[PDB]
């Protein structure tokens, strides 16, 4: 009935006047909703990652026992963030950052801003003001473990300060979801492990810092150690695991692997090995492999070398396995 | 303590009210009100006791507490989400029951557990092969007999529909949550 | 469960529960299935979260339905009221209770205590949305979220958000859990789910509901039609 | 408020009831927008309501009933944080007032098919005050008269 | 709390003092209709059903009974559980277990007598 | 602990070091009996002191070193 659009037409208008264009609008036509994503410096991570890498505007955690490789990882995507132009920022609330090693892992140490707060009250402040001034395209916080509420610096060892930080971190993504959605920011979360005490059923992890980071988060990560890498009778690597246990964007629940080297960061190539073996572009022959007939070598460590050693063909396997997974 | 809850409960009857923690604390032979508190607190936590503002508000049980589910046959979801209580004695159980589980599946029925029941455990890590166990592997729990060897646990059906369920603890996280003691049923 | 067949018209309820439960979900699903019919449907997302080809797959009219992600909680629930008084819409679903804030909020620091200031919104806001709704008959659904209660001794120590005056207010409310997974080989495609009934005005209270959610489908249905 | 006192005013209705103190909304809340603050707006009116219903609801023999609802006191120290809306008005006038709760359940099994409430007399003019009451409500009969009469 | 029938004699109630066991404080609103009191059973005649040798079986009293319902009765004055077919002037109280076989003796030399219904099912034997 | 900390502050001292954290005892534990059940008290407490002392080394470039002891898992 034609008395019902007028009416609709008729308070859509008035919204639109009272609150600015834009205010509301069909959902097929709002181009701001489309998602976006960067690069997370691993090709099986990405995978995992339904739509190709981290949302843009949205928020992200991360969390995984110690030495498990959080670090390396946030630095590997600003780095890859960086290449295509965007602007970077990191908050060592740990007070643990190392400059040198993160530009060995390939981060521009000459245009990466940085910051080590003295409260967390400062830290959430500063990561407030960076997305309203709409110039930072990613952001990173070292822990949520160190912010500290300022009452507790001030205060003695041993007092009770019950559930101020969960305070903080609700107020906090309360107020900064609509910026960081409006300025088209990507901010990410580290977060460290503890224990209850009393459970009886169940795991007994928990991650500190209250619970309301959970329900705003958009994608959690869980990070883990599983093994040693050596080339002699010295240690040269880890074995790493990731784990999407949530996600917003594409299916949740499904795993990545891959090897985080010192010094240099995680092996690109041993994924190529991995995902050339996996859709049949790289024939595996018992310890040997062969590409298109051609015995590469014998033993991953062996194939990654020949393929760093010859580029056409590595580039060709990782457009092949992009246009199949 | 016990003998600090009689203490409020008679000193309150002979003089009508309760007393200051000073006192309790002298009572009880340490120069700290926080001798008395660390008891008073602990009695309130119980579920005895009633705390406002620092001071009580008053000197006013539900039986074991259902708390998740567990699969007799392919491991299962583990969860606590503690959503009702029964009314039955701990005493009734062999070793002392701690919690109640329901079960699904069918994988145990020669021994007399089915789909649908309550089965009271008894919280311990102390177990040995051929006993009837609760395990969790990855975060999903199963109940079965255990036979543990070497690097590998079987875990036993009694049911000759079912095959044994084998892991191999080099490669999954192996922890056992407690050890069954009975069985309700109520459907 | 619900007694009567489905959610009342013209009235407020509130889904709750803990995270990856199904929330938004089932209000799209109530959203695709109010469309067949030819009524028109309304969103405000609050968390600015929403994904539009998900909410094309699941089956809603996304060329049709109106989207609204306000920047404070006023704003948010002044649309509403407009909404309420033009007399054509008929679903409206508010994301998150949680993340409505009052303006005075989000000029001030991240440490300012603003004590008590969202739940006296809230109670006026549902103080001049009752008669407007019935007036109008439109259904509107809140979602909210869960929080602990910090010195409670003995009990239930959960609470939702935003004070009390939407327990009084609302005709319905439904709590949501996830309780295992659904399996095909080793892959993970959906999630069992449990719907308790624990306010109820046009049925009696405290029933149940169990189904299933497969990722990129709705509700199993024929699962349903097959258990009952 | 207009309906009540035309009501009792027609000496031919002997009982009114008002189903929500707290859903009585001013005026000028509802032209206004969300966000404003009309302190003492909704507390001026009942106190005028009050005195002038006191009278007729006398002279013609009705009796008029409100529902209430609780509302937390903000930072108080010691003593009761709850607290009824609408002003202080209503106590003063009120010739009786009650406080029901809900402080357990009726289980056959596992279905649910009641509750269990208290009741308590927190003022009284007619009698003496702080007498408690306690009964069953099973839905589609109400109060469970027949138990009651089991009891006494 | 509730009483508990341990062994029963012929020419008394079920609940008679000598029969008692003791008393185990359950509570009897868990059951659908009210428990009354427990009776212990050598179950080898109900597994298929999950009754076994040692546990108790929850007992709501009442003689009312009807078709397909699992029932404690006495024929020859004998505590029996089973459950209940009944062809009309003539009634079976049946297994349900794989080696056992029916019980359709006559009422005319010995009827049967119902005490009440099984409501649920408790045990605490060894595992 | 307070003492750590207070030190740290003034940027006169270079070095700390804590003989053993396995004798930091909570002041509850020091008041009550043997036997009693403090759990996971001492955890608390060490938490909350790396939360607070995080900031006050590096800004006062000071060292500071943990001796600990070892116990043994039961039931692995
Ligand atoms: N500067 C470095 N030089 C060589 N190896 C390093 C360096 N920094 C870290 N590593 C190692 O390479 C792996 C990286 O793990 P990390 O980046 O430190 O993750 P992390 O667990 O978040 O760090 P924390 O703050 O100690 S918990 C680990 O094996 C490190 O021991
Ligand atoms: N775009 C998607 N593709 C596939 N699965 C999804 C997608 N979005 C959500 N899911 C999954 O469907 C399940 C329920 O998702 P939701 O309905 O969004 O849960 P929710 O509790 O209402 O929202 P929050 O933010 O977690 S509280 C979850 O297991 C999701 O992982
Ligand atoms: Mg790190
Ligand atoms: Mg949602």
């Amino acid at each position: 009935d034609e008395n019902k659009q007028k009416a609709l037409a008729a308070a859509l208008g008035q919204i639109e006047k009272q609150f600015g264009k834009g205010s509301i609008m069909r959902l097929g036509e709002d181009r701001s909703m489309d998602v976006e994503t960067i690069s997370t410096g691993s090709l099986s991570l990405d995978i995992a990652l339904g739509a190709g890498g981290l949302p843009m505007g949205r928020i992200v955690e991360i969390y995984g026992p110690e030495s498990s490789g959080k670090t390396t990882l946030t630095l590997q995507v600003i780095a890859a963030a960086q290449r295509e132009g965007k602007t970077c920022a990191f908050i060592d609330a740990e007070h643990a950052l190392d400059p040198i090693y993160a530009r060995k892992l390939g981060v521009d140490i000459d245009n990466l801003l940085c910051s080590q707060p003295d409260t967390g009250e400062q830290a959430l402040e500063i990561c407030d003001a960076l997305a309203r001034s709409g110039a930072v395209d990613v952001i990173v916080v070292d822990s949520v473990a160190a912010l500290t509420p300022k009452a507790e610096i001030e205060g003695e060892i041993g007092d009770s300060h019950m559930g101020l930080a969960a305070r903080m971190m609700s107020q906090a993504m309360r107020k900064l979801a609509g910026n960081l959605k409006q300025s088209n920011t990507l901010l990410i979360f580290i977060n460290q492990i503890r224990m209850k005490i009393g459970v009886m059923f169940g795991n007994p992890e928990t991650t500190t810092g209250g619970n309301a980071l959970k329900f705003y988060a958009s994608v959690r990560l869980d990070i883990r150690r599983i093994g040693a890498v050596k080339e002699g009778e010295n240690v040269v690597g880890s074995e790493t695991r990731v784990k999407v246990v949530k996600n917003k964007i594409a299916a949740p629940f499904k795993q990545a692997e891959f090897q985080i080297l010192y010094g240099e960061g995680i092996n690109f190539y041993g994924e190529l090995v991995d995902l050339g073996v996996k859709e049949k572009l790289i024939e595996k022959a018992g310890a040997w492999y062969s590409y298109k007939g051609e015995k590469i070598g014998q033993g991953k460590a062996n194939a990654t070398a020949w393929l760093k050693d010859n580029p056409e063909t590595a580039k060709e396997i990782e457009k092949k396995v992009r246009e199949l997974l | 303590q016990q003998e600090v809850f009689d203490l409020i409960r008679d000193h309150i009857s002979q003089t009508g009210m309760p007393p200051t923690r000073a006192e309790i604390a002298q009572r009880l032979g340490f120069r700290s009100p926080n001798a008395a508190e660390e008891h008073l607190k602990a009695l309130a936590r119980k579920g005895v006791i009633e705390i406002v503002s620092g001071a009580s508000r008053g000197i006013r049980e539900e039986g074991l507490p259902l708390v998740g589910r567990v699969a007799a046959g392919e491991p299962l979801l583990a969860q606590q989400h503690i959503e009702g209580h029964y009314q039955v004695d701990p005493s009734l159980f062999k070793p002392n029951a701690d919690f109640l589980l329901r079960v699904s599946g069918m994988s145990m029925k020669d021994i007399g557990i089915m789909d649908g029941d309550l089965l009271a455990v008894h919280k311990t890590q102390d177990v040995r092969n051929g006993q009837v166990v609760v395990a969790r592997i990855d975060d999903e729990v199963t109940v079965a007999r255990l036979k543990k060897q070497g690097n590998k646990v079987e875990l036993l059906p009694e049911n000759s529909e079912f095959k044994p369920i084998v892991v191999d603890l080099r490669q999954q996280s192996f922890t056992i949550e407690g050890l069954a003691v009975g069985v309700i049923r109520n459907g």
